[PDB]
């Protein structure tokens, strides 16, 4: 299997040497990444339309990034579960929405 | 195909492109080098306006070219990335070659020819970002520090900074470092960077990060507690009364 | 010339200056120079120095030219002929009339780079000024003359509010004795507690500090 | 925008002269010919305590016999030698002999003008003229020692002295009344020195100047930091005895 | 003209930023909102449909 | 970008210049043209104007022969008529060896058009 | 005898201004034209009657405004005794039908009456400049003015009293009229100061300040980047506020060079 | 009833100027007494300077129209005239939707 | 514009009015002119008198025609 | 305006040719004055050098480009190595292929149509140097102008370079004398001196400045530079 | 009276006979004309640039004929308050009916002759109205020459189809780049006005000068009358001429740096 | 000598908006009226046909296309740019869905094949 770290790499200086030759568009768009490895566990990544790219071990992105992310560093715990984690997504994801409650 | 021209000559003299690639270096992050007789450490800041990363899954901004060669940077992660490709591609290049790894004089000359070429053609546009290189050449004990800029000019330094606040730091090296010793201490050679560093990151002394390279693919970082030692050592040094 | 951004040095620095050497204080509005007519704005522009001369002292604070500005690849241009009149109007009542200390000029733009390099013209505007972030200490000092003329609760610790901020103006610290005052004043009460300010720095510091993953490297 | 065909009315493209104010943001470099050797000298400069000036150079090999001095934006010469070593090696293949200091001054100079966004008689793989003028001397047992100065417009000058650079003006003038051939290898270098000093705005010791020789018994030969100091305490004391 | 149609919109700006770069972080701002959780036994993804 | 004006692309209101100017003049040759279909035939005519008597009228045409069976006529200015006509009448060659067939006069229509936009 | 008259003109008159050159070094070249085209015919009009030519009508100065250029304009009509007379060419268009036209008329018979006289158009840019539109609603308005302007000059008009200088900062969106003799003759080009240039303008504003003795100027000049003779004045009064700034009274190379450093990176654009 | 809605030329440039007087009475003469009240449909008439606080300081948002809403205000301008008492405003209020006041 | 068998009726009456040579062709000059209106068709008539004026005479020949009409033609689409 | 009608190489004016077109004649001029004339049996080019200073020397602008053919500039040295090279192979593949010595008439036309070329591309320009191109094959001596824009005229004496005019008048002039001295080297060459200073007004003329070149019915490409003029002057 | 005179042009030769015939030729023989029955025009166009010698021509004409001239300058009408322009025109044309033999010389015809092609002539009302006042005029009359307008731009990029017609404006006179020939006279119409030494040889000249209108030629003379000045001297030679060129005054300069 | 040209022609506005794309989304409103009900049970597809002269014929035009025999595509926006697209579309279904396969494409992946064309010709100049 590929690593992630990789494959994300790939994708960045794609993106990056659209916009330093050829005289084109940039891509317009940002990936979250969700991937696993036996060399590092769960591996999480982040890519972003300059072709910077950094690791998280929880993100957001979109409209209201700062809002999210603010509820998601008091919220997090170093313990973890994933039955725990799905609570955790939909408490955020209900108060982000720029419409009201959630469905 | 394509080849109209991105670079154009400035009534300047110094082009536009040239000029501008080192705005971008001062936007970015920090990166400092201190040479010894034995040593040649890279200090860099962490800054994360919002942190929910680790930092051993983060890329690290201490980027190996080879066991004991480094490349370090101030700018733009994005251009460095290409910067780094290209060369690890020359490492093995020479290697396969003369069969010897490199010369850092080389990796140099070629880290800045690249760049220095995308401001000739036409189609291209050089590269956001400056580099710190050091290493070892072959059968060798003595550091090399080499600091190469987007116009394509290299040259060495004793002790360099690059990245944002380049001056407070480079005028706290001309007053704290010595031209008939540099330090024989791997000790005092992390001292002065920790100290070049703290004035800077505002908080946080594991938002501080070392990188050591020693003579025969010895890279090492040092872990937390070892800086949080000089640290305490800088205030007691800062509240001192006689 | 000053620039920065507006009322958190560059309104507030000319304000002080004029408040020291006791000279008249001229506020010119950049914008309303911007006319939609034809001869119009160069004689609106001169009308404005005019009364400058015979009024001296003055500092002459001309609010934001960007308006009546926008440099061009050229000197006049096939689009809009009266965005370009006041501009060159303007360039040349700096280089035809010069002072000693009579009229002190200061001259407000949010980017100075929109601005021709001949209207900046050395030899008149010899200064060019600039802004620099707070660092913890500033928002230390920046925060204590906001606290003296409010009455709070001695709860309130100044150290820890300022630690948990990183990156803010002086703009957004106003808004926060504001915004915590604010939840006092709901409360009918003319201290201050801890908590509103801990809700109020936090709020401010989301908004101002949007992420879009543009810091980092 | 703007293109790189457009001439001015004169009929001298923009980017030409463009250059040449480029090679005035450089530093002072020299070269004088006499009948024996070439000298010539560079500004290696240090501007602080931390930078190594004594580790670097600005006096670059071309071959065993050619030497150059530089001034402008020194990175557009690596190109420009790097191009020129290949042709010179290239001659030692071809016809096992010392390539002329002339055929290489021309055909470097072919490759500056070379400038443009493609045209259907040639190649273009620059898109600008280079930053950087150069002065190339050498020997050949043809027509000895000699000094060409080669333009990045492509224009290339024979000369026995010749200063680029920012000074270039004064010193030029000050080699003129010196320049004889009668005058020995080393007294040369002592008036080089002399001149150098005069240019700069700082002192001059070995730790931010450079000479280097050209003489047939041994070739293009960097001069060593000690024996170029050596000299410059033999010029002060001279120097201050005469007042 | 072929470069009197060009723009060089793809430079890097007096600023020193690259001006379709920074509109293109505009416009991830405007779609939808996309969360990742990493947790150290799965990883929880959502993206928000708007529309 | 930022041009309409030296190069051709969509306009907001909707409707494209150049392709309305070239909707224009074509007149500037003075013809006026019809064709219809008659039961078994189908029967073209066609002006011409003669505008010197240092011309010949017989080598003046706006139809042209692109094979054997088809036929087309060209209203536009001469140049960019007969630049057509030597396109068409390759593509049309080129066609009836391939296939085997002689050209459709939808599959012609179709094919220049395409090209066009 | 009541013929041609000022009528009512708004202007800004200057007889005898208080200007004198203060840039010698970049503009030597502006000024030995200048001397014999308004210095010479002026002091004795006999010389070119003998040769038979009469001199320019009017002359344009270009480049950059306010370098030296502004300063030899005054200075020459200060050394001739003429009346100065500073016109702002973008006042004297307007919108308004014709108000635009009809001051124009009112400027050349006010300089008829006052005949030896100079008038300086501060921006030629402002009058004629760029188009394409060929008349809109407000590039009509500002032709008419244009075209006005242009009516006087290549009608009956005094070369050898009345001087025109024209100030621009950029002859190449003007229309071929405006440029063409018959109305400009001569067209004066700004340099910026060499080397040399710039130890004379130096030398000048140098003779005030405890500036150390034995200076020299042609040092601090290769050291600088590129400099308009606006820019070489700035840097000395800039030195002097370091000066003052760590409270001494007296100035060194070292105060001009600190000066440079910081005023060309401000600059740019 | 009323016509532009803001545009281009002189309505928004109009509206810095307002801002710059609000400036100045906080400074020489420490008075105020005299406030304005902006609204507007339309963030692009709105730059980032302009709602930064000490220019405009509160953003409030006006009541989006609920069925509760509508019966209300109903209720009031009924309460002036002769309607009827067999009438349910709860019937007429939730007849519409997408109806201002 | 005019018809062909218009442009022939308009020059019919032009140089009716001017004098002439007594053999003369209308239709001559009709089929080279295109893209003229009115006012185009007299001033064809009196330029042919120009150049009659010149030749010393009062008579327009078929000939100042020919050359009058391609001029007004050339000068213009 | 002026910059739309520089900026571009595939453009025109409404004069009947662009701007760039006459910047580049304006450069034939800037070069230093040279002068050719013939008899049509020998073809004689004097030329005047001017190097830089009295520590710079002279570098050659007389170029062979055959042992039969050659030729000088006037106006830009980088384009006229351009131009220089092309007639080189030009005249090595007309031996090769032909046996031929090249016409300057065949050699012309085809140098024309590189020039025009690059006027049918942005980033080629014209070359904006002239030559005065010269060979004895079978029809005789021969003298070219050949100019940048693609102008190919045969002129029995021309000039290029500043002040052209000078020369040409004392060649229409002695014109009817020169071309009955036939079958001499020396009588030629000694016109091109007393020629070359008619152009002279605010230039001095010297042994080392001056440069004579010849081929003719019993001269194959021979120069004389430097020392070897002394005796015509 | 202007003092114009046919000596004080030349090599505009083919544009004066272009314009003797159009306005001189109808006054003189007038009976000639109407007896043929050819309307005889009462307007002519010219474009060209002013000062080459059209506007000299012009004058010179109406000299000879014993004229009045009338200079009329188009920016003038052109009033902001409603209709004055148009009234100036109609009294404009009933003077010169009373003055006539008369020239009414009209500088600019693309001051007023834009008049727009949309909407936007609503706005620029007053600049349609006043052009097509006179053009209505002159087509209100014919067979008669009793008044001429003579019409000249600066640089011509107006020209309408409305414009067109006999007793409209019928004539089109281009006055072209000089050729040689021309320069060469110019210059020594030029050059009778300096005090010569005799030396000046005419032919080179006029071959070196390249791409000069006739203003741009007066230009070269008086500075070689300049040079003359510096040198000591109170006439001038052929060389002060050669100088004279390469200097700035007309874009054509020199430079070095080319040559070794 | 030509095809050197490569700069874009759909950059991003200040919006962050693309200048192209604002520009046809007008054209599609332009159009005439076609809609799509899917039954579950089916695919039903309507346009009005309609034609630029009185003498032309809408009865022998369509703006129904077969792209592959089990598969209709119908359109709103402009005539032209709907031809060409529709014979790309056609080429790339038959060579690499019945070359490299022999089964008629899926639906889905048929449109990921349209969407690629259509942006690849957004992104290119």
């Amino acid at each position: 299997d590929i690593p992630v770290e990789i494959l994300v790499r790939r994708l960045s200086d794609i993106k990056q040497g659209y916009t330093q030759h050829g005289g084109l568009r940039p891509f317009g768009v940002s990936f979250i990444y969700a991937g696993y490895d036996d060399r590092y566990g769960y591996q999480l990544y982040t890519s972003n339309p300059s072709g910077n790219y950094t690791g998280w071990k929880a993100i957001s992105v979109g409209a209201n990034t700062s809002a999210a992310q603010t509820l998601l560093q008091m919220d997090y715990k170093d313990d973890m579960k994933v039955d725990d984690a799905i609570e955790l997504a939909l408490k955020t994801l209900s108060k982000t929405t720029d419409s009201s409650a959630l469905t | 195909g394509y080849d109209r021209a991105l670079s154009i000559f400035s009534p300047d003299g110094h082009i536009f492109q040239v000029e501008y690639a080192l705005e971008a270096v001062k936007r970015g992050t920090c990166a400092v080098g201190v040479k010894g007789k034995n040593c040649v450490v890279l200090g860099c800041e962490r800054r994360s306006t919002l942190k929910l990363q680790d930092t051993r899954i983060t890329p690290s901004k201490v980027s190996k070219i080879d066991s004991h060669v480094v490349l370090s940077f101030s700018g733009l992660n994005a251009d460095s990335r290409i910067l780094i490709e290209k060369a690890r591609v020359e490492a093995q290049s020479h290697r396969l070659t003369l069969e010897d790894p490199v010369t850092v004089e080389y990796l140099t000359r070629y880290v800045a020819g690249v760049q220095q070429r995308y401001t000739q053609s036409g189609g291209v546009r050089p590269f956001g970002v400056s580099t710190l290189i050091a290493g070892f050449d072959p059968r060798d004990d003595e550091p090399k520090l080499y600091q190469t800029e987007p116009s394509g000019i290299y040259s060495s330094w004793s002790a360099q900074t690059i990245g944002r606040n380049s001056k407070t730091v480079r005028e706290f090296l001309e007053k704290n470092y010595d031209r008939k010793e540099p330090p024989a201490t791997v000790e005092e050679c992390v001292k002065l960077t920790v100290r070049s560093l703290l004035e800077v990151v505002q908080t946080g002394a594991k938002n501080i990060e070392i990188t050591v390279v020693k003579p025969d693919s010895d890279i090492v970082a040092l872990s937390s507690e070892e800086i949080n030692q000089y640290v305490t050592q800088i205030e007691q040094e800062k509240q001192e009364q006689q | 010339i000053l620039y920065g951004a507006p009322g958190t040095g560059k309104t507030l620095l000319a304000k002080a200056v004029a408040n020291q050497t006791s000279a008249t204080f001229l506020r010119i509005v950049g914008s309303e120079l911007i006319q939609k007519y034809l001869g119009d704005g160069p004689r609106l522009c001169r009308q404005i120095f005019k009364v400058a001369g015979e009024n001296a002292p003055s500092i002459v604070f001309i609010d934001e030219i960007d308006a009546i500005g926008t440099k061009r690849y050229d000197s006049n241009s096939g689009g809009e002929r009266e965005i370009q009149r006041t501009m060159l109007e303007l360039l040349n009542q700096l280089d035809g009339f010069d002072d000693r200390g009579d009229v002190k000029v200061i001259m407000a733009t949010n980017k100075i780079e929109t601005l021709d390099p001949a209207l900046i013209r050395p030899g008149r505007i010899d200064r060019k000024i600039l802004f620099e972030n707070p660092d913890l200490s500033t928002k230390k000092k920046i925060l204590g003359i906001h606290t003296s003329k409010m009455n709070l609760s001695e709860d309130v610790n100044l150290e820890t509010l300022v630690t948990t901020k990183d990156d803010l103006s002086g703009a957004d610290i106003q808004a926060m004795c504001t915004e915590a005052g604010l939840l006092a004043l709901r409360e009918r009460r003319m201290q201050v507690t801890a908590e509103d300010f801990k809700q109020a720095k936090e709020r401010v510091m989301k908004n101002k500090v949007e992420e879009n993953l543009e810091g980092l490297y | 925008d703007r293109g790189v065909s457009t001439f001015s009315p004169e009929g001298r493209l923009f980017q030409v002269e463009y250059s040449l104010e480029a090679i005035k943001l450089g530093s002072t470099a020299i070269g004088i010919a006499t009948k024996e050797g070439v000298v010539l000298g560079v500004e290696k400069r240090a501007t602080s305590p931390l930078l190594e000036s004594d580790s670097i150079e600005k006096i670059v090999e071309i071959d065993r016999h050619i030497g150059c001095a530089m001034s402008g934006l020194t990175a557009d010469a690596r190109s420009m030698i790097e191009h020129a070593r290949t042709a010179a090696v290239t001659h030692n293949l071809y016809y096992d002999e010392d390539i002329n200091v002339e055929s290489l001054t021309q055909s470097v100079c072919d490759l500056a003008l070379r400038f443009g966004e493609g045209a259907s008689g040639e190649e273009r793989l620059m898109s600008r003229p280079f930053g950087v003028a150069l002065l190339i001397a050498g020997h050949d047992a043809d027509d000895g020692y000699q000094l060409f100065h080669a333009e990045p417009s492509g224009t290339f000058y024979r000369y026995n002295a010749k200063a680029i650079g920012s000074g270039s003006e004064g010193a030029q003038a000050e080699l003129l009344n010196e320049w004889h051939s009668s005058l020995t290898l080393k007294e040369a270098e002592l008036l080089v020195l002399k001149i150098l000093k005069q240019v700069m705005e700082e002192k001059l010791d070995e730790n931010n100047a450079q000479l280097s020789c050209i003489t047939k018994q041994d070739g293009f030969k960097i001069y060593d930091n000690e024996k170029t100091a050596e000299l410059i305490k033999e010029l002060k004391e001279k120097e201050a005895a005469e007042s | 003209g072929s470069r009197r149609y060009d723009s060089r919109t793809t430079i890097f700006s007096p600023e020193g930023r690259l001006y379709q770069v920074e509109y293109a972080l505009e416009s991830i701002s405007h779609a939808g909102t996309a969360i990742g959780i990493m947790a150290s036994d799965g990883i929880v993804l959502a993206a928000e449909r708007k529309v | 970008a930022g041009y309409d004006r030296h190069i051709t692309i969509f306009s907001p209101e909707g409707r494209l210049y150049q392709v309305e100017y070239a909707f224009k003049a074509t007149n500037q040759t003075n013809i006026n043209s019809l064709a219809v279909r008659g039961k078994d035939c189908t029967v073209v005519i066609s002006q011409k104007k003669v505008p010197d008597k240092l011309l010949d009228p017989t080598t003046v045409s706006y139809i042209f022969c692109i094979s054997r069976t088809i036929g087309m006529v060209v209203n536009g200015p001469i140049p960019d008529a007969r630049n057509a006509a030597l396109r068409a009448k390759a593509e049309a060659a080129e066609f009836r060896y391939k296939y085997g067939y002689d050209m459709p006069c939808d599959v012609l229509a179709k094919r220049m058009a395409n090209l066009s936009q | 005898p009541p013929r041609i008259d000022p009528s009512v003109t708004m202007m800004t008159v200057e007889e005898k201004p208080d200007v004198t050159y203060s840039d010698v070094g970049g503009c030597k070249d502006q000024i030995e034209k200048l001397r014999e085209v308004v210095e010479l015919p002026l002091l004795s009009p006999e010389r070119f009657a003998t040769l038979g030519i009469d001199p320019p009508k009017g002359i344009l100065l270009y480049g950059p405004p306010g370098t030296g250029k502004t300063l030899c304009a005054r200075a020459v009509a200060n050394r001739t005794d003429a009346t100065f007379i500073r016109v702002i060419g973008s006042e004297l268009v307007q919108k308004y039908v014709g108000e635009g036209a009809r001051m124009v008329r009112e400027l050349f018979e006010m300089a008829r009456t006052k005949k030896a006289c100079i008038i300086f158009f501060d921006e030629i840019d402002a009058v004629g400049g760029a188009r394409f539109d060929d008349g809109a609603g407000g590039d009509n308005e500002v032709q008419r003015t244009m075209l006005e302007l242009i009516t006087q000059l290549d009608g009956f008009d005094p070369r050898g009293n009345i001087k025109v200088m024209f100030a621009t900062n950029r002859p190449n969106t003007l229309d071929p009229a405006l440029l063409r003799p018959g109305r400009i003759d001569r067209k004066v080009e700004f340099s910026l100061p060499d080397l040399e240039g710039r130890a004379n303008i130096f030398r000048i504003h140098s003779k005030s300040m405890s500036v150390e003795r034995g200076i020299r100027w042609e040092l601090i000049s290769r050291l600088c980047p590129n400099s308009t003779g606006a820019e070489l004045r700035s840097v000395c009064t800039e030195a002097g506020m370091f000066a003052i700034r760590a409270r001494r009274k007296v100035a060194t190379e070292k105060d001009f060079l600190k000066a440079v450093d910081k005023v060309i990176s401000g600059y740019k654009k | 009833s009323t016509r532009v809605e803001g545009s281009g030329g002189g309505d928004s440039e109009v509206q810095r100027t307002m801002l710059e007087l609000l400036n100045q009475l906080d400074g020489f003469e420490t008075s105020k007494n005299i406030k304005i009240i902006m609204a507007t449909n339309r963030l692009d008439i709105l730059d980032p300077a302009l709602l930064r606080p000490g220019r405009i300081d509160r953003k409030i948002e006006f009541p989006p129209p609920s069925v509760a809403a509508r019966a209300e205000i109903l209720r009031i301008h009924s309460r002036k005239m002769n309607l009827t008492r067999g009438i349910n405003l709860r019937k007429v209020a939730e007849k519409m939707n997408g109806c201002s006041g | 514009l005019p018809n062909e068998a218009g442009r022939l009726e308009i020059f019919k009456i032009h140089t009716a009015k001017v004098k002439k040579t007594g053999e003369f062709d209308f239709e001559a000059a009709v089929k080279m002119s295109d893209g003229f209106n009115g006012a185009d068709i007299r001033n064809c008539a009196t330029e042919a008198g120009f150049f009659a004026i010149r030749d010393d005479r009062d008579h327009i020949n078929p000939d100042d025609l020919m050359k009058a009409v391609r001029k007004v033609a050339e000068v213009k689409k | 305006f002026r910059n739309n009608y520089d900026g571009d190489t595939v453009t025109f004016s409404p004069t009947g040719r662009l701007f760039q077109v006459e910047y580049a004649l304006e450069a034939i001029k800037q070069g230093s004055v040279t002068v050719g004339l013939r008899s049509n049996t020998h073809a004689v080019l004097v030329a005047l050098k001017r190097n830089a200073d009295e520590l710079s020397s002279y570098q050659k602008k007389i170029i062979k480009c055959d042992e039969h053919m050659g030729l000088s500039l006037a106006g830009l040295a980088p384009d006229a190595r351009v131009l220089s090279n092309y007639l080189r192979q030009q005249c090595n593949y007309s031996s090769l292929v032909f046996n031929r010595k090249l016409a300057v008439e065949r050699a012309g036309h085809l140098l024309c149509d590189k020039a025009q070329k690059n006027t049918q591309s942005y980033g080629g320009r014209p070359y904006g140097v002239g030559l005065l191109i010269i060979g004895y094959d079978k029809s005789g001596a021969h003298l070219l102008e050949f100019q940048p824009s693609g102008n190919v005229t045969e002129l029995y004496g021309t000039a290029i370079g500043a002040r052209s005019q000078g020369a040409k008048t004392y060649l229409e002039r002695t014109l009817d004398t020169f071309i009955k001295i036939d079958g001499n080297p020396d009588e030629l060459i000694k016109a091109g001196v007393e020629a070359i200073s008619q152009s002279l007004r605010d230039e001095s003329l010297t042994v080392d400045n001056l440069s004579i070149a010849i081929v003719g019915k019993d001269t194959p490409f021979t120069i004389y530079d430097g020392e070897a003029v002394a005796k015509y002057i | 009276k202007p003092t114009e005179t046919y000596s004080d042009v030349g090599g505009l030769d083919k544009q004066i006979e272009e314009l003797v015939e159009a306005i001189v030729l109808p006054m003189k023989r007038a009976d000639k004309f109407k007896d043929m029955g050819i309307r005889a025009p009462k307007g002519a166009l010219m474009y060209g640039p002013p000062g080459t010698g059209k506007t000299l021509l012009a004058r010179a004409c109406a000299a000879q004929t014993n004229a009045t001239f009338l200079k009329l300058a188009a920016p003038q009408l052109v009033q902001m308050y409603i209709g004055e322009g148009a009234k100036l025109v109609r009294d404009a044309f009933a003077l010169a009916k009373e003055k006539a033999p008369t020239i009414i010389f009209i500088d600019e015809l693309d001051a007023i002759g834009t008049k727009r092609f949309d909407s936007e002539k609503s706005g620029d009302r007053e600049v349609q109205r006043t052009m097509l006042e006179l053009l209505n005029q002159l087509d209100g009359f014919s067979s008669d020459d009793r008044v001429k307008v003579l019409a000249a731009t600066n640089r011509v990029d107006v020209l309408d189809p409305a414009l067109l017609r006999s007793g409209r404006l019928d004539r089109k006179i281009e006055f072209p780049l000089p050729s040689e020939d021309s320069r060469a006279q110019i210059l020594q119409i030029h050059s009778r006005k300096m005090t010569t030494d005799d030396d000046i040889n005419w032919q080179e000249l006029a071959r070196s000068t390249d791409e000069f209108n006739g203003a741009q030629l007066k230009a070269v003379t008086v500075e070689a009358g300049m040079i003359a000045l510096r040198n000591g001297q109170s006439s001038v030679k052929h060389e002060d001429f050669v100088e004279g060129i390469s200097e700035v005054q007309a874009r054509k300069s020199k430079s070095v740096s080319f040559y070794a | 000598m030509t095809d050197r040209y490569s700069f874009s022609l759909t950059t991003f506005s200040p919006s962050g908006k693309l200048g192209q794309i604002d520009y046809a989304l007008t054209a599609v409103k332009q159009g005439v009226t076609s809609l799509g009900i899917k039954a579950t049970n089916g695919v039903v597809i309507a346009t009005e046909k309609k034609s630029s002269s009185p003498l032309a014929m809408s009865e022998t035009l369509s703006k129904v296309s077969l792209l592959t025999p089990d598969i209709g595509a119908v359109y709103s926006g402009m005539g032209p740019d709907y031809r060409v697209l529709v014979d790309k579309s056609r080429k790339v279904a038959h060579t690499s869905y019945k070359r490299i396969y022999g089964e008629y494409p899926p639906t889905k992946l048929l449109v990921s094949e349209v969407a690629k064309i259509m942006q690849e010709a957004t992104q290119s100049g």
